């Protein structure tokens, strides 16, 4: 047996396993409410007489 | 696989196979191979043997 494939082989098994070892899943999303604004009640036209 | 007339042609001439290598050329080609397998299964036996 050559001794340096099994060495590379090793090396590369455990690069593979480092990089794998460090991803993070974060999330940072925003909500599904609606921020609100001011309205006012507008006046129907109306008719008084006595 | 051969065809007939190609065996025949082979056959009446009286052909021979033919070469001008030594002996030690195809132990080493063969020692190579053993060498590749042996090397493939150390690895896996040192990294893959679970």
């Amino acid at each position: 047996p050559n001794d340096e494939a099994t060495i590379k082989a090793l090396d590369n098994v455990i690069k593979q396993i480092e990089a794998l070892s460090v991803i993070v899943n974060r999330s940072e999303k925003a909500d599904d409410a609606q921020i609100l604004g001011p309205n006012t009640y507008k006046q129907l036209l109306e008719h008084l007489f006595s | 696989a051969v065809e007939l007339e190609q065996l025949a042609a082979y056959g009446l001439t009286g052909a021979y196979p033919r070469t001008n290598h030594s002996v030690d050329t195809i132990v080493k080609t063969v020692n190579n191979i053993s060498a590749t397998y042996s090397t493939i299964a150390q690895m896996l036996s040192t990294i893959d043997l679970d």
